[PDB]
């Protein structure tokens, strides 16, 4: 990586912690936030029987996936649009992650300037 | 059965890597006097072995003839459906 | 106890041995390897026993310094990965006296040929005995060098073993 | 687990660097594997660990069985110093050997990339103690190193065994049995991969210095 | 051992080759390249990267929720 | 000029860096003269009865049953306590003794102590 | 340092002699001799009838010993397992214990004909 | 299921036939290693068709079918967990003993004692596969010091040479 | 194990023919029992040398205590076929 | 030479070389050969402990000190670096990743009764 450089050789104050995220509130700065919405129940991840680290927002692309490979066989080679589907939809999982790992970098900054600059003139 | 050793007159350390270890001991006074008994090992089949990156190389030749028609089949077949 | 020349010689073969593991392709270590003799060859007439020592001693501390840490080894050599792997396959031979006797009648032309070497192995002995305690000194034998047979019709003393022994492939 | 695995790949891989004996470089090379897959376990990937233990199987026997046709053909002799010029004296070896050498090194596609490739990648992805992720990434440079090593002193140069040597491999049971193998070798890793079921969230997307950092660490 | 062909040793000297022996070889060889090359050319991206990596330091500030410097 | 080998009890003085290889004297070679004088009559008794062929046994070897005696029942007879002795008798005959059994009473202590308070957790501890 | 002028005839005697033992170590044409042995009618057969390459024909022999293993191998064994699984072994609780199938959304139930509704729409995406 | 778990057991029991015969039941000492290499190659068939029903639908199951002993609370079964790492090591151990045994019968053409060399190979692939498909802890620990004591009669075969014991 | 056997004729022909490619030993001075030393006039390191071009020939060590009594071909022979039991 | 009369109970068996049978002369024609032994030689004290498939004190290319100080000091070395390496973990940079339904709570064995405290998660 990069970033460890501006948290070990450099301020840690001015970093975000992966173990404490998120250090706001969820709805400062966003009026009326959105929810993330789960298409897939609870009932139809228990009867897929998908492994907890995957019963996330991104299920519902995984059991599509699952249900045509049953299907499939022994065409193994098949199903390959709802692989890249379920890639997809976890790819958007993981940079909205990043998102909030760059929003929590911007607040800490954010939050420096402000005490900074109350501080200095006190 | 017996076996038929050559005719050890054919073994020389003329054109090969051994001529080179001559040149440098020549310069020294000094003189190889088994140079065309290890001769064997740089002449005849065992001559001109190929290079590291020639062995790694080896039958591409033939796997990208193979290949290019494989997809261009492919090509022609996708177009269709 | 061994001598000068003894020790020399010794020196050079390990080197080439050690020097040959160090460069591997034949053509570099046949250049190195008669620079090697070169240096050998400087020294050859030296008639000095003292500065020749000291060339010996300062021989061996420098092939320590360079040694090959793991030299190649032939492999039925001590150390080579073959050493004493047949010896699993070396039976002595008198196992072959406990052979029940419907187990020697598979190889009757074999025992048969076999009972001459006994028969002949028991008349040797007496004259193979007597052989040694006549040319054995007052005080007993100084070396283990065994000598010949003097006569015609005489094997040389303590053969059976030696003539006797296992294969080096038996099976 | 990760920094036991992490000692072990580097440590082993790098008393193979100088080996001569080609059992014993062999023996080295899946002392390394093994602590590849010990790090493996160490970032919490048990799946990845179980799949690289089938396509290492393949070429890992194979390299023993190739290494095998050279030995008896040289009369008993392991010592790579004494070899050489194999590559067109037993083309069938050479070729399974120098595939092989590719699936442990981790050429692309090969029965090694679905499982090598997709580890370390994952390695340089997750929490992780940083000094056991670099030397994981030193063994693999480690692996291209002495892989070449047992290429280039038992199939380039010039030969190196004695005068008198029976040098055939045409045996049935000789090549159907490194046949078999060198096709394992070459498909395992793919058959495999498209076919057992998906237990966990891969991971996909990564910086491209992270992305491509096992195949051009392996290059260099 | 056992089984096969019977070639004479050559002393000093290449050891003698048959066809099957060395048409095999190379054909196998063959398939690697073949097989590398296909997979390649169908799976690129497994071999050099899958999608896009978005660099953080372009997102703006209204997408994030970062309120501005004095509010 | 190269660093001397330096020779632990494991591993042994080269005999080729080893001066004693070298200066020979008189005595020295006299010496070997009489040690393989000694080696050629034991050689000598070995091969008379090793390769007589009226021999099927075990040829018993004085040697090897001094060893065994000396191993087993010459030691008492030898023994005497003294500071050495006794020293190292306790050391290595009670000092392990006593080191374990507050390893283990210090242990058993400890975890007599938390069941009865309660605060060892036995919830599904019914084999034992 | 060559050879003593006595050393080279014992070595020569010695070597007489070892290179004779060897000789005697050889097996006459006859021996070993094998008591006299008798095989199965079945075995008789296939002595002669291979002797003629007929391809063809070889193919049969390779076909017949397989066949035989398939049958007394695999076959009798899945007779003797299958047996003791199914009427000794499942009559017993728990004994085979199988992970349930996995039902997806749009699935029919083989046992009631139930029909688990499918998923909602998804906000679908072409990428 | 029958079907299932009847071929994941034909696998194992395939596997010991060879080594009963040894008691003098069918003698063909010339063919023997060729014998043992044959039953591995049907062993693989016989283990690829759990292997495929298990790529079809997810399918595994446990069988416990010999009750051993019970101490207490505590009851031992010789228990065979069928399931996704067996599944796919099971194939893959035998594709690749496979071909090391039909290797085997040429770099040990001439050992003397090429039937044990044999033998001494199934008893390790057997102990692997015990390992491999233990359920419970006990009958993981007969395979994993199986294969150890394996290990040490086939380390030491040329037992003539002090190297090789140590 | 699948080696061709060693015979008496086959190994003095090598060890004759290892000799012939020596340059400083003329082939029509070597015999079978040419001494190295009293006829051809080599010095004791070439002696070495030759027992080391032997080894290399039959990849098989010979022992530094019997390497120095061999001095002529017809000796080096015989220790071969005695140090692999070859009889014909 | 007799061991020292210390009372220890060797008495007078001789005392030779603490020097492994594996130092012994591989080529000698020895009555033992896996021993290197001679028939009436007197064995060493600790023979059983310097057979040749035990401790052996040959000679070694690398002095015994030098060989110790770089073991340990690459163990040591190691050791460091794993801690150093364990307080400065290399990650990646994203936040905590987000489940559904209050972080699994009823796939991760949460008690059906008492309702979880609720969790949620925000699109961005
Ligand atoms: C609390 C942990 C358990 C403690 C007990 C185990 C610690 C070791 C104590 C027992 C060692 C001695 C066993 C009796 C002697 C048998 C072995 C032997 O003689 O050594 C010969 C062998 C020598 O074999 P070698 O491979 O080194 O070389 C043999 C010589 N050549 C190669 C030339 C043929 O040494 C051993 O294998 C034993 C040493 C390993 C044990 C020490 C490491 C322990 C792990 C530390 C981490
Ligand atoms: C994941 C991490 C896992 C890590 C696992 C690996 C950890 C390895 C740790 C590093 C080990 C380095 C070895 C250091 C010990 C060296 C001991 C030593 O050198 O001393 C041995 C001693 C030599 O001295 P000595 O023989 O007495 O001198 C000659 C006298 N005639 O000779 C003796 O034996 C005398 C008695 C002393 C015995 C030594 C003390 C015990
Ligand atoms: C308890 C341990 C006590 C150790 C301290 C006593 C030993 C001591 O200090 O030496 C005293 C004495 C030697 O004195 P000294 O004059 O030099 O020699 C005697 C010459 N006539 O010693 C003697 O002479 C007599 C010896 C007295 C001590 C013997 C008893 C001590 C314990 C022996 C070991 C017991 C091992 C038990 C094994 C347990 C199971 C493993
Ligand atoms: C000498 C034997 C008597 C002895 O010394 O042991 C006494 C020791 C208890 O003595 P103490 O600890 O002072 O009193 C409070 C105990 N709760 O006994 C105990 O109960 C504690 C265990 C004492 C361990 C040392 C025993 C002496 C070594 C064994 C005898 C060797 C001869
Ligand atoms: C703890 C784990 C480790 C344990 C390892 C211990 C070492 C054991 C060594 C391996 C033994 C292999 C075990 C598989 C063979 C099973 C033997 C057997 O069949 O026993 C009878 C069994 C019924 O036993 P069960 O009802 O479970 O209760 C027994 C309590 N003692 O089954 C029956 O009811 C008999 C049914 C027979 C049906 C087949 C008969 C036709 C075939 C006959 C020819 C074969
Ligand atoms: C099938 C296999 C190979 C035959 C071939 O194709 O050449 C042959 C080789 C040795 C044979 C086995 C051995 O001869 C031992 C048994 C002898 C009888 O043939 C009955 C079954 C028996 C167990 C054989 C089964 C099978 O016919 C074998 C295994
Ligand atoms: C960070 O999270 C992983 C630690 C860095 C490992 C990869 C090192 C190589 C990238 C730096 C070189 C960039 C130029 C190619």
């Amino acid at each position: 990586g990069a970033h460890l450089a501006r948290r070990y050789l450099g301020d840690a104050s001015v970093e975000p912690d992966p173990l404490r995220m998120p250090t706001f509130p969820p709805d400062y700065g966003f009026p009326e936030r959105k929810e993330r919405e789960m298409v897939a129940t609870q009932q139809e991840m228990n009867d897929a029987q998908l492994v907890l680290q995957q019963r996330d927002y991104c299920a519902h692309y995984l059991i599509r996936f699952l249900k045509c490979k049953r299907d499939s066989f022994p065409n193994f080679l098949a199903c390959k649009h709802e692989r890249h589907d379920w890639d997809y939809c976890e790819h958007l999982d993981y940079v909205k992650r990043m998102k909030e790992f760059e929003r929590e970098r911007r607040l800490l900054q954010r939050k420096k300037r402000r005490e900074q600059r109350e501080a200095d003139m006190a | 059965s017996k076996m038929e050793l050559p005719d050890y007159k054919q073994w020389k350390i003329e054109g090969t890597p051994l001529e080179t270890v001559q040149e440098k001991l020549a310069a020294r006074g000094l003189r190889d006097p088994w140079g065309r008994n290890e001769a064997w090992r740089y002449m005849g089949g065992f001559a001109n072995n190929v290079s590291f990156v020639g062995a790694l190389l080896k039958g591409f030749k033939w796997g990208f003839a193979a290949f290019v028609v494989a997809i261009g089949a492919e090509y022609y077949l996708e177009s269709q459906k | 106890y061994l001598t000068h020349q003894q020790k020399v010689l010794r020196l050079y073969k390990r080197a080439l041995r050690h020097l040959e593991s160090w460069c591997i392709h034949r053509d570099k270590y046949r250049y190195f390897a008669c620079l090697l003799r070169a240096r050998f060859d400087e020294h050859k007439n030296e008639k000095d026993m003292v500065k020749a020592t000291q060339l010996l001693r300062e021989a061996e501390e420098e092939f320590w310094h360079g040694q090959h840490p793991q030299p190649y080894i032939f492999p039925e050599s001590p150390g080579g990965t073959s050493y004493e792997r047949y010896e699993c396959y070396k039976v002595p031979e008198w196992c072959l006296d406990d052979w029940h006797p419907s187990e020697k009648a598979m190889y009757p032309d074999y025992f048969a040929k076999r009972e001459q070497w006994k028969k002949l192995r028991r008349e040797s002995w007496e004259r193979e005995v007597k052989q040694l305690q006549e040319e054995t000194p007052v005080g007993g034998p100084r070396t283990e060098a065994l000598p010949p047979a003097r006569k015609q019709g005489d094997l040389p003393p303590l053969w059976w073993h030696i003539v006797t022994r296992p294969r080096e492939r038996p099976m | 687990t990760l920094c036991l695995g992490a000692i072990t790949t580097l440590f082993t891989a790098m008393c193979a660097l100088t080996q001569n004996d080609i059992k014993k470089i062999i023996a080295f090379s899946t002392s390394s594997q093994l602590g590849l897959m010990m790090v493996t376990i160490g970032i919490n990937q048990p799946y990845l660990a179980f799949l690289h233990i089938c396509t290492h199987a393949f070429f890992k026997a194979m390299l023993f069985m190739c290494s095998g046709s050279i030995i008896h053909s040289l009369n008993d002799e392991q010592d790579i110093r004494k070899m050489g010029g194999l590559f067109k004296a037993m083309p069938f070896t050479t070729t399974a050997l120098i595939v092989g050498s590719l699936a442990l090194t981790g050429m692309p596609f090969l029965t090694g990339f679905y499982s090598k490739d997709l580890i370390i990648e994952a390695a340089n992805t997750s929490y992780t103690n940083a000094w056991a992720l670099l030397m994981t990434l030193i063994a693999t440079s480690f692996t291209a190193i002495y892989s070449t090593r047992i290429i280039f002193f038992a199939l380039l140069g010039q030969p190196r065994f004695p005068t008198l040597v029976n040098i055939n491999e045409n045996n049935p049971l000789l090549i159907n049995s490194i046949k078999r193998l060198l096709i394992g070798s070459l498909f395992a890793g793919y058959i495999i991969s498209n076919n057992i079921p998906p237990t966990t969230i891969p991971q996909m997307t990564m910086p491209y210095y992270l992305k491509t950092t096992a195949l051009i660490v392996t290059i260099l | 051992a056992g089984g096969g062909a019977h070639i004479e040793p050559r002393y000093r000297q290449f050891p003698q080759l048959t066809r099957s022996q060395v048409i095999q070889a190379e054909f196998f060889s063959a398939t690697m390249w073949f097989w590398i090359l296909w997979r390649f050319w169908h799976d690129s991206d497994a071999v050099l990267g899958h999608f896009p990596y978005p660099d953080p330091s372009q997102w703006t500030d209204e997408e994030l929720g970062i309120p501005p410097d004095d509010e | 000029s190269f660093p001397k080998y330096e020779a632990s009890r494991l591993s042994s003085l080269p005999t080729t860096l080893d001066p004693a290889e070298y200066d020979i004297s008189s005595e020295t070679r006299k010496a070997q003269a009489e040690r393989l004088a000694i080696r050629s009559r034991l050689k000598r008794e070995y091969q008379l009865q090793y390769y007589d062929p009226s021999r099927r046994g075990v040829i018993e070897d004085p040697a090897l049953v001094r060893w065994t005696y000396a191993r087993s029942a010459n030691i008492y007879p030898n023994f005497r306590p003294n500071t050495k002795t006794s020293l190292l008798g306790a050391l290595f005959g009670i000092g392990p003794l006593v080191f374990w059994y507050y390893v283990f009473k210090t242990d058993r202590d400890r975890k007599e102590k938390l069941i009865q308070e309660g605060k060892l957790d036995r919830t599904f501890n019914i084999s034992y | 340092s060559g050879y003593t002028p006595e050393e080279k005839l014992r070595l020569q005697q010695l070597r007489e002699l070892r290179r004779r033992w060897l000789k005697d170590q050889e097996l006459s044409p006859r021996e070993p001799v094998l008591p006299p042995q008798r095989v199965s009618p079945v075995e008789r057969f296939w002595n002669k009838f291979l002797q003629d390459g007929a391809l063809w024909k070889n193919v049969i022999y390779k076909t017949y010993r397989h066949s035989i293993f398939a049958f007394t191998h695999v076959l009798i064994p899945v007779w003797i397992i299958h047996y003791y699984l199914k009427y000794h072994v499942t009559t017993k609780p728990y004994t085979i214990v199988e992970k349930k199938p996995r039902i997806f959304p749009g699935d029919t139930i083989l046992e009631t004909g139930e029909v688990i509704p499918p998923m909602k729409e998804f906000p679908d995406q072409h990428h | 299921m029958n079907m299932f778990s009847s071929l994941s057991l034909v696998t194992l029991l395939l596997l010991t036939m060879p080594i009963m015969m040894m008691s003098f039941n069918t003698y063909k000492p010339s063919n023997y290693p060729l014998y043992v290499k044959t039953a591995i190659s049907y062993a693989f068939i016989t283990s690829m068709i759990p292997t495929m029903m298990f790529i079809h639908s997810g399918q595994e199951l446990i069988i416990s079918n010999w009750h051993w002993l019970t101490i207490q609370t505590l009851k031992l079964s010789l228990s065979f967990k069928m399931d996704y790492f067996s599944m796919m090591f099971i194939p893959v151990a035998l594709f690749v003993t496979w071909s090391i045994m039909e290797f085997s019968m040429w770099y040990m053409y001439s050992d003397p004692n090429i039937n044990k060399f044999f033998k001494y190979l199934l008893l390790f692939l057997i102990t692997m596969l015990i390992l491999v498909t233990a359920n419970n802890l006990f009958q993981l620990f007969i395979g994993w010091e199986g294969v150890g004591i394996m290990s040490f009669l086939l380390i030491g075969w040329w037992y003539g040479r002090a190297d090789a014991n140590t | 194990s699948d080696a061709p056997p060693l015979t008496l004729e086959g190994i003095k022909d090598r060890v004759l023919y290892v000799l012939k490619l020596y340059d400083k030993i003329d082939p029509e001075k070597l015999s079978v029992n040419s001494h190295f030393m009293k006829d051809l006039g080599l010095d004791s390191l070439d002696q070495v040398e030759i027992i080391m071009a032997m080894e290399d020939e039959f990849g098989f060590e010979i022992p530094d205590i019997d390497a120095e009594k061999l001095m002529c071909p017809q000796e080096i022979v015989d220790y071969i076929a005695d140090k692999k039991d070859v009889y014909e | 030479e007799p061991y020292p009369d210390d009372g220890t109970g060797y008495g007078d068996y001789p005392k030779l070389p603490d020097r492994s049978q594996q130092e012994r002369d591989p080529w000698y024609d020895w009555d033992h050969p896996d021993l290197r032994l001679n028939w009436g030689e007197p064995m060493h004290w600790d023979l059983d402990m310097y057979i040749r498939n035990r401790v052996d004190t040959s000679p070694t290319p690398v002095n015994w000190n030098l060989m110790c100080k770089h073991l340990f000091g690459f163990v040591a070395f190691m050791l460091f670096m794993f801690w150093v390496g364990e307080t400065y973990p290399a990650y990646q940079p994203v936040g905590p990743k987000q489940y559904p339904y209050n972080n699994l709570y009823l796939e991760r064995g949460g008690d059906p009764n008492k309702e979880p405290e609720p969790v949620v998660h925000y699109e961005i």
